[PDB]
């Protein structure tokens, strides 16, 4: 498993960065901040070891570090590096990958 | 004395809600020509609801007037600042 | 496991599409929109790798790309891709397979 | 597994110590304290020996005595040990390790 900046999550974790705020529309039209919610796309930047619960050996984990990936909306906690609000995962939890 | 006044066109007691929409530099007015007229019966709350017609009004570049029961708080924030950057031109 | 538009769903999820609206009725009449709820009849796109539960190898899905599924009522996540809603279900709570 | 002050916990829980209040604010300001909650980072000092659950051999914890880790919100005992309230949490509860 690989590390961040001084963290390591255990076990299965994985932290992850969400992506940008979507603060104009696409035509030309511009957003605030109440609705717009939390995105859910976001990259993995820490990962765990590997499964714990795996017999015998570890089963690491799926999604490598430097991916974009689908969240889920209620599952996660927030975890706070350098003042930047990072979102700690479980491996499970990720949706989808956005492979390209 | 007695006075003769003769008004041109429709009007009524209300002004705009946010002063921010004065574009005038002038006597605190918000002055447009050509603009686009929207009627609500009840509230604008949401920035949901509001969207669509600012999307029309910045599309076809005319200003746009709201005239609605109230602009609520979180819509009006986004007509405050559409109008304050780049400058979509709107008044509630 | 197979991908879809720059998406690809994790271990054991299926991304499909709903069919179509049923707009009008098979005689002659026509309907609105706030009727008609969610059709359950929906095509496959995307395929998880497979099941991480399955001991040693994984147990690929079985409903494979390009099928016709009955949905289940309620267990479902929405995803936006390309600006067209597409969800995303997992392999155990398909309920049939249209074949033919 | 490894001890503490006359303390040893059993088969899976692992002892800490909440680091410091946070009185003051990082510019220059300064702080009460109803306020500030409880603080999620800490210090493992104590290890029990390891987890009983694992089939015939022990599976030991994994943080090691010596360790700044990042607790949950939630579970936890509170153990006066010369009077300072060290808390006792469980192996796999614990979040990440913040290595460095």
């Amino acid at each position: 498993g690989q590390a961040f900046r001084k963290f390591l999550p255990l076990f299965d974790r994985v932290l992850v960065e969400r992506s940008a705020a979507e603060t104009v529309t696409k035509g030309g039209i511009m957003l605030p901040e109440k609705s717009q919610g939390k995105v859910l796309q976001a990259t993995v930047v820490a990962v765990g070891s590997g499964s714990k619960g795996k017999g015998g050996e570890i089963q690491p984990v799926s999604v490598k570090v430097g991916d974009k990936v689908l969240l889920p909306e209620y599952g996660g906690t927030k975890v706070v590096l350098d003042d930047k609000d990072y979102f700690l995962f479980r491996d499970g939890d990720i949706l989808g990958k956005y492979v390209d | 004395n007695d006075e003769l006044e003769i008004i041109e066109g429709m009007k009524f007691d209300r002004g705009y809600i946010s002063p921010y929409f004065i574009n005038t530099s002038k006597g605190q007015k918000c002055e447009f020509q050509d603009a686009y007229v929207l009627l609500s019966e009840k509230k604008i709350s949401s920035i949901q609801s509001i969207v669509p017609a600012l999307e029309i009004a910045n599309a076809h570049r005319k200003p746009l007037v709201i005239i609605a029961e109230d602009v609520d708080g979180e819509a009006l924030s986004t007509l405050v600042l559409n109008r304050l950057k780049v400058g979509l031109q709107v008044v509630a």
